[PDB]
């Protein structure tokens, strides 16, 4: 990841030619790992077998949240295609004036 | 002069340390056999004599280990840090040097002592046995070699001079010669003169995306086997350890270490015992080898 | 050491009533015990399949013949069940015991091979597709031991059924075999909780899914330093006589009193008498394997049929199997596509069973053929 910003449960951090490893021909499922107690270091990358996403509160408790972004797939020589994780705007009312729509309401 | 025996945890490597078993605070001493057992199948039928193959069988060397410490607290801690740093690596080797040589063996832990028979300020004789990898092997620096053109000689070189519109002369032995060739900065060939078992080699790649690696020739100019990779982006340089042990196929590209084995072409590396012949460099710019080639008896 | 739980044997006599009462009212199936002890497997030889050989462990705890031992790895394996749908599966290795000794060394049978024991299946079930034969071997109502669910790759048994010989009746050992064979996939059984929250039953269940539900094929190279084990097996029965001294009765006489007319095998496949042969040798076998035939003429007189003949001299399909070390630089797990390069050679096929032993961790490779 040559230059990728992640905001990851309200937590900023950049991701400057950070590499990450993979396992050749499988669906790898990259996650950003944040562990407050590791006050050195506290994100992580990993690449997994299944999309392990928690959905822990690190802001008001403790633990480590574990959060999908990319899903690359590969060969057993690189990689075949990526597609990354959806970014959901929970939101409760909304006044807007225009809209254009890539895919189904 | 004397003799010099030195333990490395990891030679050809970044991360080694060396203890000196010959002058350091903890010492190896009178080797058991160094020598070496053959088995030559010899079957005898009335009174002849009929030799199959000689199976060259390598014995444990078992070495008296002793440590010198000013008090029972440091002994315990060489102890302590000399099998621990022996036992870290998956295996150790042991440097052979004199006057006339400077030969390696691969050695793994078989048998360490410890007992409370202690000298002067708690001091250790131990017994410390060792199993052969691999017997003796010379660890040296393999370079190419430049080919330079031949001086231009008046009537000796095939040039038209002196009265125009020149003139060369066929004579009988000084004749015409060929001074050299345009261009022979191209030539570079790097010798391979006796069979080698195993390299670290650190390949300079020229081009991203175009197979980048190494190739071997034989007498006859035919390819037997060949390292190659096919990268996205250019490293910075391949760092590869044909060693059985521990095999190392990684590029470098800054700080960041990657695999390159998935990437490699497994249809041209057919061997890992490169014959005597010549070796190419494919899409590098530069290349650094070091070979190690065995010796049984030395 | 690896965690093994043993349960006394899943009797499909006493599991498979639909008697339990659901937390939300539904009556369903008896789940799995709790078990009867739990117990470290020590000096240990288990496969991940069982393709050739039966596993045996030494266990702590002492069991008997009957019961089931669940060895559990502290790793997760990915099984893609549909195009998208990937679910969290435990790595787990069941088997059913079948013999200890004094030592109280256990002889460990892979749950799915002595589950479809002693089943016999006949060609009528056979003449349909992958699935009905798989949807009839898993069924708890028929086989010795107690079965919960079947995951299945829809693509790998979307094929028809490989042609059965004489069509009689053939063991379901025997089926599964010749079908694992042509679909280059082996069967893994799994112990796992219910998917839903509310069902608390622990359930076993049988695998055929794959990390990859589009399965695709990987290029490799195997090292003569992984100490590779080759030997030649055999997946179609062909005969080994190559060359026949065919004999035909006489009508007049109803005895063999003409003489044999003899059959040669070329090396691109096809049969032609040896009389009839004008060549140089080069497209005949290296080495002739002979056998003498007697036939009975038809009720039509008839000599029989070049083809019948060719049939029983016809070749058998020679297969290389490789068994290595796993790799670490390019790790290859059960139930992948792969085309191995060893000593120069390409063989291509699957990775059918895997040993987790306390010394290393082996594969082994089966050529699945079809090269030309
Ligand atoms: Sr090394």
């Amino acid at each position: 990841y040559t230059n990728t910003s992640i905001i990851a449960g309200g937590r900023y951090f950049e991701l400057l030619n950070e590499t990450v490893a993979l396992k050749g021909d499988s669906v790898n499922y990259i996650h950003a790992n944040i562990d407050l107690t590791q006050t050195a270091n506290p994100v992580s990358l990993s690449a997994e077998t299944a999309n392990n996403s928690n959905g822990v509160d690190i802001n008001n408790g403790s633990g480590v949240l574990k959060v999908c972004f990319d899903i690359v797939t590969t060969s057993g020589t690189g990689v075949t295609s990526t597609k990354p994780i959806v970014q959901t705007s929970t939101l409760d009312s909304i006044s807007v004036n225009d809209m254009t729509v890539s895919g189904s309401i | 002069g004397v003799r010099q025996y030195k333990i490395h945890t990891n030679l050809d490597g970044t991360d080694d340390k060396v203890w000196d078993v010959t002058n350091g605070k903890v010492r190896f001493y009178q080797p058991s056999n160094l020598g070496l057992q053959s088995t030559n199948n010899i079957w005898q039928s009335n009174g002849i004599g009929v030799m199959g193959t000689r199976s060259i069988t390598q014995p444990q060397i078992e070495f008296k280990l002793e440590t010198f410490g000013e008090s029972l607290e440091e002994n315990y801690q060489l102890m302590k840090d000399f099998v621990n740093d022996i036992l870290s690596k998956k295996f150790v080797t042991l440097e052979y040097q004199t006057e006339i040589f400077q030969v390696y063996a691969d050695l793994a832990l078989a048998d360490v002592t410890k007992t409370e028979g202690y000298g002067k300020n708690g001091t250790f004789s131990e017994k410390i046995t060792f199993d052969i990898i691999t017997k003796w092997y010379t660890y040296e620096n393999l370079t190419f070699d430049k080919i330079q053109n031949g001086k231009v000689i008046a009537g000796m070189s095939k040039i038209y001079g002196g009265t125009a519109p020149g003139n060369y002369k066929y004579i009988k032995g000084t004749s015409y010669t060929y001074y050299g060739e345009s261009d022979i900065d191209r030539l570079s060939r790097w010798d391979i003169k006796e069979e080698i078992f195993s390299f670290m080699g650190i390949l300079y790649p020229k081009l991203p995306k175009t197979p980048a690696g190494v190739r071997f020739l034989d007498d006859i100019g035919n390819e037997y086997t060949a390292i190659v990779f096919k990268t996205e982006q250019v490293q910075d340089y391949i760092l590869i350890n044909t060693d059985v042990n521990d095999e190392t196929y990684q590029g470098w590209k800054g700080t960041t270490a990657l695999n390159l084995f998935p990437v490699m072409d497994f249809e041209r590396y057919r061997t890992r015992i490169i014959e005597k012949g010549q070796m190419e460099l494919i899409n590098l710019s530069k290349a650094e080898f070091k070979i190690k080639r065995k010796a049984d008896f030395v | 050491m690896l965690e093994a739980n043993v349960y006394d044997n899943f009797n499909p006599n006493y599991y498979n009533i639909s008697d339990f009462s659901m937390p939300n009212g539904k009556k369903e199936k008896r789940g799995l015990p709790i078990p009867k002890a739990r117990c470290q497997v020590i000096n240990y030889e288990l496969w991940e399949t069982g393709y050739l050989y039966t596993s045996s462990a030494t266990l702590t705890v002492s069991v008997e013949v009957g019961d089931i031992v669940q060895i559990l790895f502290p790793e997760v394996v990915p099984i893609e069940e549909a195009l998208g749908k990937k679910k969290k599966l435990n790595l787990d290795m069941v088997y059913l015991v079948t013999d200890v000794d004094e030592s109280n060394k256990a002889t460990l049978k892979n749950y799915f091979w002595a589950m479809i024991e002693s089943l016999d299946v006949p060609n009528a079930i056979t003449k349909t597709t992958n699935f009905a034969i798989i949807d009839y071997l898993i069924d708890p109502n028929k086989n010795n031991l107690m079965s919960y669910g079947y995951f299945f790759n829809s693509s790998i048994f979307a094929g028809k059924a490989t042609i059965n010989r004489k069509a009689e009746t053939s063991s379901a050992h025997d089926v599964a075999k010749r079908i694992f064979s042509k679909v280059q996939f082996q069967p893994t059984t799994t112990i796992q909780h219910a998917p839903s929250e509310t069902d608390p039953r622990n359930l076993l269940f049988i695998n055929f899914a794959s990390r990859n539900w589009n399965r695709k094929r990987i290029t490799t190279r195997v090292d003569i330093k992984q100490s590779v084990t080759m030997d030649t097996e055999t997946i179609v029965d062909r005969s080994a006589y190559n060359f026949a001294v065919v004999f035909v009765k006489n009508k007049a006489t109803d005895d063999y009193t003409d003489p044999p007319k003899m059959y040669i095998a070329k090396n691109n496949g096809d049969v032609i008498d040896y009389s009839t042969y004008h060549g140089d040798g080069t497209d005949l076998p290296d080495v002739r394997t002979a056998k003498t035939l007697f036939y009975d003429r038809d009720d039509h007189g008839n000599p029989p049929e070049l083809s019948t003949i060719k049939v029983e001299i016809s070749p058998s399909t020679i297969v290389t199997r490789l068994i290595f070390n796993q790799n670490e630089l390019l790790p290859l797990y059960v139930n992948d596509l792969v085309d191995i390069w060893y000593e120069g050679k390409l063989y291509s096929g699957y990775i059918a069973d895997r040993v987790k032993t306390e010394f290393n961790d082996r594969l082994i490779f089966v050529e699945s053929g079809d090269k030309p």
